[PDB]
């Protein structure tokens, strides 16, 4: 089982972004997706929990939703500092097997 | 603060072997899985392994029959051995720790990973 | 030996007269109880997770999740009043007593036949039974009461209630420590909450073997086992009931003005300007002396938190209450929180030629008026200026925390040192009896499942248990399972239930409620012309008590 | 006890007094659905019986 994101998005300073993850009833329909941020070269980190929760000291502008087998990331207030490659990770209960989507890149505008 | 480093790159023969180990700090580290994620040059990310307090692993589809990974509580390290490396196993491999609490047999039904080390290359040619 | 009987059926009920209007029951109840070999001979811990129900936003209460050893014994389990009592009995006891105790129970195993089944290699299919008499039958009694106490009355799961119908003892299992995590949420909750099975602590762990912990006896054909009779040490239970809430308490007001002719309309007046009015009142800034308002010694009942759910290590669970819904008694759709439900199989009451996996229930609402109405409730300020206004008022049909289905009665706690309640009713048949006392330092007034509570212990449970019987092909280095012939048991149950009753006395001047047979329940005590049998419920608490 | 109603017997020796006349509750039925000044319609206010 593999997710699937959309290769780009790209926004505007101060507009809202929205990334897409698509998955199956097996993976994203019963634990939602954990979207993940990467700069260039550097250590990936945890922005949205599964549950719409944030790790202590990222921003009220990132946010997540689960809706069917398909989640969403949404950057609101768009700025300098989100310029980066993001992903979408979940785990298959019935198989034991944890799935990170293909990743997009984000372009600021 | 919650703090992870990896060691164990190295370059090996398109059908050879190796090891990686992670030493970690901060936590309670019984209570919490460990995994090792990878990722090809220019591609996503990949999970390959995860083991739990008990000893407990986990695999992916494509290194289950070839690879190994295990735990030392006492030590508060992680180890993964490799055996039977191909070409498409060339990456560079992450440590993580899950945001979860999950000890025994029952794990990898939630798996969120919460903080990451640095990475170690692993490359895989003649 | 082989051909001589152990023991001899009775399933009767004695009624023996004491002296000062006591009387000893005792009540004897003979099974059939059928035995097949346990599907492995080994202990399983065994993990349930119902993640797709739960996954389910706003279904946290339909959680399942938990972790269990399955046993390859069975519990010969005999506490329901079913197993005891017949509705005649039932009758008698609640129509002519007042008060009942819990004096003596004794059991024993007797006549124990044990069978092989061989099936033909002929292509139709056909298979023979044939006595193994030199198969046992292993039996222990935990005496000490080592194990988890796991009574089957919760579960539908104890010994029949016709003494004409063999019965089967019910699978033994006992819970294994787990934690586990679940964030409620409602339909329209933003993301999946977190659900998660979280292991075991390894400080809690217990894994309980009977046979490290309880002598087993293994009986063949001619072999017989008696427990010996055990003593309860429980408080009465009362078989009457209180009508009294706090505005029937004390001397009523005096009336000086008295209706002159009957009727509906024809009311008496007390006649005195309210807040002219002499009494004592725990309202130090009004002069209002009403019904209401006036001082009562106590409380009867408490408001607590309905349909709460709290969480601990192991999950959710419902908050429990000691008594029921005020209303109920007036309209049976209106019952609610502390109404229990019970839900029974063939063995237990459900009409035996009833086809189908659909359980019968009933909703057991009882006599005693100690709960609690809650859309008459209300909080206001403490100015107390009446009529009150709309700020100075909470109404429980007004929204806590936003929400237009919640109001404030649902987290509302009125339990205090001022608090007088009453032990459960006893629910005939599918009622248990006694109950174990809580392990813990500091002890639960009373128990929501059993009017009896044992102090110090209660008797030892009977596990039963085919002893293997092995082919010849026997390896115990092989990982698979074991080769067993196929193997079960027949034996007779018997138990001797002893109680101690009061009878009761007429103190009032008019009759009081009783239970009788009339056209409508008539054929739900007798069996129909295919052999159909149910037993309905019954109320315990029929006659009235005054409370103060 | 009439020690609620205020109908005990009287506190000084030399008074004369009396005792009071005695009546004791009779279950009853009643539901009386809170109300502020302000409420629309007529709140649900019956004696059930008994």
């Amino acid at each position: 089982s593999v997710l699937t994101q959309p290769t780009s998005v790209s926004g505007s300073l101060g507009q809202r972004v929205t990334i897409s993850c698509s998955g199956s009833t097996n993976n994203i329909g019963i634990v939602g997706a954990s979207w993940y941020q990467q700069l260039p070269g550097k250590a990936p980190k945890l922005l949205v929990y599964s549950d719409g929760n944030r790790p202590s000291g990222v921003p009220d502008r990132f946010s997540g939703s689960n809706s069917g087998n398909s989640a969403t990331l949404t950057i609101t207030g768009l700025q300098a500092e989100d310029e980066a490659d993001y992903y979408c990770q979940s785990v298959d209960p019935t198989l034991g097997v944890v799935v990170f989507g293909g990743g997009t890149h984000l372009t600021v505008l | 603060e919650v703090q992870l480093v990896e060691s164990g790159g190295d370059l090996v023969k398109p059908a050879g072997s190796l090891r990686l180990s992670c030493v970690a700090s901060g936590f309670t580290f019984s209570s919490y899985g460990m995994n090792w994620v990878r990722q090809a040059p220019g591609k996503g990310l990949q999970w390959v392994a995860g083991v739990n307090s008990g000893g407990f692993t986990g695999y992916a589809d494509a290194v289950k029959g070839r690879f190994t990974i295990s735990r030392d509580n006492a030590k508060n390290t992680v180890y993964l051995q490799m055996n039977s490396l191909t070409a498409e196993d060339t990456a560079v491999y992450y440590c993580a720790k899950d945001r979860y609490y999950c000890t025994g047999d029952y794990c990898f039904n939630l798996i969120a990973f919460g903080y990451w080390g640095q990475g170690t290359l692993v490359t895989v040619s003649s | 030996g082989v051909g001589i009987s152990t023991g001899t059926f009775n399933n009767q009920t004695e009624f023996k007269f004491l002296e000062n209007g006591w009387v000893y029951i005792t009540a004897n109840s003979s099974r059939l109880v059928h035995l097949n070999m346990p599907e492995s001979e080994n202990y399983r811990r065994v993990v349930v997770n119902n993640l797709d129900k739960t996954a389910v936003n706003g279904n946290m209460a339909l959680d399942d999740t938990h972790a269990e050893i399955v046993t390859p014994w069975s519990l010969v389990d005999a506490n329901a009043w079913g197993v005891w009592f017949n509705p005649g009995d039932w009758q008698l006891i609640v129509n002519t007593m007042s008060e009942l105790h819990l004096v003596s129970f004794e059991q024993e195993i007797f006549n124990v036949v044990l069978k092989t089944v061989s099936e033909s290699a002929t292509q139709p299919p056909t298979k023979v039974y044939n006595n193994d008499l030199t198969a046992s039958l292993m039996v222990a009694l935990d005496s000490n009461n080592t194990m988890p106490f796991t009574p089957a009355a919760m579960r539908s799961e104890t010994l029949g209630f016709y003494p004409w119908k063999p019965t089967i003892p019910t699978p033994w299992r006992y819970y294994f420590q787990w934690d586990r995590t679940l964030i409620p949420s409602h339909t329209g909750t933003s993301g999946t909450p977190t659900n998660i099975y979280h292991g075991t602590d390894p400080d809690d762990v217990q894994f309980y073997t009977i046979e490290n912990s309880v002598p087993v006896h293994l009986l063949r054909t001619g072999d017989e086992f008696a427990t010996g009779t055990f003593f309860f040490d429980c408080k009465p239970c009362r078989l009457t009931h209180t009508w009294q809430t706090n505005r029937a308490l004390g001397l009523p007001p005096f009336l000086n003005s008295l209706p002159q002719s009957e009727g509906g309309t024809n009311f008496g007046y007390i006649g005195v300007q309210q807040d002219k009015r002499r009494g004592v009142t725990q309202m130090g800034n009004t002069n209002y002396i009403t019904e209401a308002t006036i001082m009562r010694p106590a409380e009867v009942g408490y408001s607590a938190p309905y349909y709460s759910f709290e969480a601990s290590t192991q999950g959710p669970f419902k908050t429990p209450i000691a008594a029921g819904r005020g209303g109920a008694q007036t309209d049976e759709n209106q019952a609610a929180d502390g109404d229990p439900r019970y839900a029974f199989g063939r063995q237990h009451g459900q009409k035996t030629t009833t086809t189908g996996e659909t359980p019968e229930r009933f909703t057991y609402i009882a006599h005693q008026d100690t709960g609690r109405y809650p859309e008459g409730d209300w909080i206001q300020n403490i100015n107390f200026n009446l009529p009150v206004t709309d700020d100075n008022v909470l109404l429980p049909t007004d929204p806590i925390g936003g929400k237009t289905g919640i109001n404030y009665t649902n987290i509302f706690n009125t339990y205090g040192p001022l608090t007088a309640l009453n032990n459960v009713p006893p629910v005939y048949p599918n009622g248990q009896i006694w109950d174990k006392e809580f392990d813990t330092d500091l002890k639960p007034r009373l128990h929501v499942n059993a009017p009896f509570v044992c102090q110090n212990n209660c008797p030892g449970q009977l596990f039963v248990k085919v002893a293997p019987n092995l082919t010849n092909q026997y390896d115990p280095d092989a990982s698979a399972n074991m080769s067993r012939i196929v193997t079960y048991s027949d034996f007779w149950w018997k138990g001797k239930l002893v109680f101690k009753a009061k009878l009761r006395a007429s103190h009032t001047w008019n009759p009081i409620q009783q239970m009788s047979i009339n056209v409508d329940n008539q054929f739900n005590y007798v069996p129909s012309n295919i052999g159909g049998m149910k037993i309905v419920y019954e109320k315990s608490q029929l006659a009235p008590r005054k409370l103060y």
